[PDB]
């Protein structure tokens, strides 16, 4: 049939769950809790955290996207009762090739050309990031490293960045607590695949790398009983 | 051989002025001919002439560009069972139809005189 | 008359191979291994055709696939460095474009029973010895000419030697959706992959990327008849077919 | 618009010389440099044509035309041995045709006043030092880029440095039967000598055999003004056209 069920396009096009956070906007400084996991956040986007924990797009070798994030935020700190009075949340794509906040109150939440988004916390917002791919086509699956040369990291192979968001509060005034979850849905479209890939048999143990783990316990079944069945 | 025998021989051919291979690898770097043992037993190769200073020096001399033929195992030797022994290899030349002799000598060989006559 | 098969002189440059047994090729997509990545710049050409003086077959070393025995594994654009005038073409320029035409012979009489398995993969990233988040340094990957050589070579800091999860985590009986042949000794000796260039970027160095990894596998094991030799002899040739390269008019040299 | 001399791009491979002072141009006789030695042997050709790649135009090493300075002479198939493709194509196959183009220029001012003598002499045998009975070795010979250096660079063993003999026996003013122009200061700055290939045999190594001495010597000495430099610089490039080689699909390696 010509029916988008069993195609490609059906296939990887679903919505899920990447990068559950939680952030918060406390003061400038104030408590000493400033760095890890409060007053901003930056992904560094990859599709290898939950996509069923890398499967279906690791059954091809050659993809490209056009993704739909939708950022889902939501106040952790009792919504029903306040801790939302005008709760501004910023998002923000950086794309590949461009530097990444490391700060709250930094330069580049308002630079020049980072397309940032601004929504009501409890509220959605849609985005649609088109194919940012350095090759023609995604290298999910690359074998080789970045140079001979100097040679960039390793063969994680970032060259093929897709791009990193950021998420940020714009309040002030420390004297309460609030706190702000932050959930962004993948949703890739046109999905073009190519170089179908034998599956994996265990459960992965890095990123990038495709290395099977150790220690493994066997992945096929034995036979209840002998090659007779029933 | 025998019939069920089979083995991969790589035979290279140098030209001359160039010096011989010495090993598989290097022969395979040059001009190789495999055409198997185990299905196919006559391999011809012709062998073109080249043009050193307007021909070929007739004279007795051990210089070593005249051209080089050798023949390297690709593989070992696949034996059928308990043949326990050895195969041999039959080798021969001749001349094309494009072949030439020019000027016609003596022909000592063995610095010839014998008056014999009966 | 009689049995006619295609066992005619392919001869091509300095290689005059002509060793088909049941000549039948499959060839790894639709897709032939095809020179023009474009038609133009609407430019007058100067474009580096080494298809006159490229397309050797390149044989390799044989290898003994005896009883106990795994597999072989060939980095195949990095196989061929230290070699030939492709090699000297590969460290001469950087970029280039190579399909590939692999003819993969086993030598073996009537008497021998056993299956292999020749898969040509894409990409094949490979899984460490190590096996955790680290992998070989790029050392141990390609030794060329050698393979990894997956048959009880067992080795620390570089890949893993693990047969059924073929340096991959997939498995064994799982990885033919690849291109593949079995090479049966009832019915064949021989296997030919035809191989066309494969790379989401057009044009791309093959000191730096490795393309394709070639493994020869056996899955079922060899039982010679005894008496015999415990050993039969595997010989692949490579015949690169529509190279291109890049570097036109610019490479002046760089040793190594 | 005025002046409009020949100064055009002449780009030929990794070669854009185009410096041409009065760009007017001597051949040696009436024979162009050309390829075919024949038609054909009614056969499909698979003819060495490295024309497309040998055609650069190879420079040497600049050399400075002093006060006290007598000549110098390079063998020309000899000189580009440790250099180019042409050098590479020359130890690695044996036998080459070999026409070339020889473009010596000087660079000099308005004020400097001198005359040189480029000469193409072919077959040209040397004359010894030691002037008996025997002759140089052939190292002293072809230094290659260096040339013999006739300019007061005396030696032991091996040819002459005698200038008027010009290591023939023969004469100085009565060397012009050979092809040759004369670089005027008052006139010119460059001098173009267009050799076609020379042998009674039609194919011949390079390696062995010398085809062509080249000489560039002054006869009038230069005499610069008072308060400059008493040296002029001489640069000679060698573009070989229509050239040939024997070796196809023959020549694997050779080092030396």
């Amino acid at each position: 049939f010509n029916g988008s069920e069993t195609d490609v396009e059906c296939f990887l096009g679903r919505a899920a769950c990447v990068h559950v956070t939680e952030i918060q906007n406390k003061d400038a400084t104030g408590i000493d809790n400033h760095r890890e996991a409060k007053l901003f956040n930056d992904w560094k986007i990859n599709l290898s955290s939950l996509v069923q924990l890398r499967k279906k797009l690791e059954l091809f070798t050659y993809v490209r996207f056009d993704s739909e994030y939708t950022i889902l935020a939501t106040a952790s700190q009792p919504d029903s009762a306040n801790y939302s009075s005008n709760l501004v949340v910023q998002a923000m794509y950086v794309p590949p090739g461009a530097p990444n906040p490391k700060e709250w109150d930094d330069y580049t939440w308002q630079s020049a050309s980072n397309p940032s988004v601004f929504f009501k916390v409890g509220d959605t917002s849609r985005f649609s990031v088109p194919y940012v791919g350095l090759a023609s086509a995604y290298n999910c699956f690359y074998d080789g490293y970045s140079h001979d040369d100097a040679e960039t990291q390793y063969g994680i192979t970032v060259l093929n960045h897709m791009g990193s968001m950021a998420f940020r509060i714009v309040n002030e005034h420390d004297e309460h607590k609030t706190l702000v979850k932050i959930r962004v849905y993948h949703r890739a479209k046109h999905v073009e695949a190519w170089i179908p890939r034998a599956p994996r048999a265990l459960p992965y143990t890095s990123i990038g790398r495709t290395n099977y783990p150790k220690n493994t316990e066997p992945v096929i079944k034995k036979r209840k009983g002998d090659i007779k069945s029933y | 051989g025998p019939a069920l025998s089979s083995a991969k021989l790589i035979l290279a051919y140098t030209p001359p002025g160039a010096r011989g291979p010495q090993d598989r690898r290097e022969a395979m770097l040059g001009t190789h001919v495999v055409w198997d043992i185990g299905l196919q037993s006559t391999i011809v190769m012709t062998i073109p002439w080249t043009s050193g200073v307007q021909f070929r020096y007739t004279d007795p001399d051990t210089y070593t560009s005249a051209g080089f033929l050798s023949c390297w195992y690709q593989t070992s030797l696949i034996l059928p069972p308990e043949t326990t022994g050895q195969v041999y290899l039959l080798s021969f030349i001749s001349a094309c139809p494009d072949f030439k002799l020019r000027l016609m000598k003596d022909t000592q060989t063995i610095s010839q005189t014998v008056a014999l006559t009966e | 008359c009689g049995y006619s098969d295609r066992v005619q002189q392919i001869t091509l440059g300095n290689s005059t191979i002509t060793t088909q047994e049941a000549a039948n090729a499959v060839v790894c997509y639709a897709e032939w291994p095809e020179y023009l990545p474009d038609v133009d710049a609407s430019d007058v050409n100067k474009t580096s055709k080494p298809d006159t003086s490229v397309c050797r077959f390149y044989t390799l070393d044989s290898k003994t696939w005896t009883t106990g025995s795994k597999g072989w594994c060939w980095k195949l654009p990095d196989a061929l460095k230290d070699m030939g005038v492709f090699g000297q073409n590969m460290f001469f320029h950087s970029l280039g474009r190579s399909g590939y035409t692999v003819h993969v012979q086993c030598n073996a009489t009537k008497f021998h029973s056993g299956c292999l398995l020749v898969v040509v993969i894409p990409e094949h990233q490979l899984a460490s010895h190590e096996g955790g988040n680290v992998s070989v340094k790029y050392t141990f990957t390609h030794p060329g000419e050698r393979g990894i050589d997956l048959s009880s070579a067992n080795e620390v800091g570089g890949p893993v030697k693990d047969v059924l999860y073929n340096m991959n985590g997939t498995l064994l009986g799982n990885l033919l959706i690849f291109p593949h042949q079995f090479i049966n000794l009832r019915t064949n000796n021989t296997a030919t992959i035809v191989i066309p260039y494969i790379n989401s970027v057009p044009i791309d160095s093959m000191t730096r990327h490795n393309n394709v990894s070639l493994m020869v596998i056996p899955i079922a094991p060899l039982t010679v008849p005894t008496g015999a030799t415990p050993s039969l002899p595997i010989t692949v040739t490579i015949a690169p077919m529509c190279t291109e390269f890049s570097g036109i008019r610019s490479k002046s040299i760089v040793p190594q």
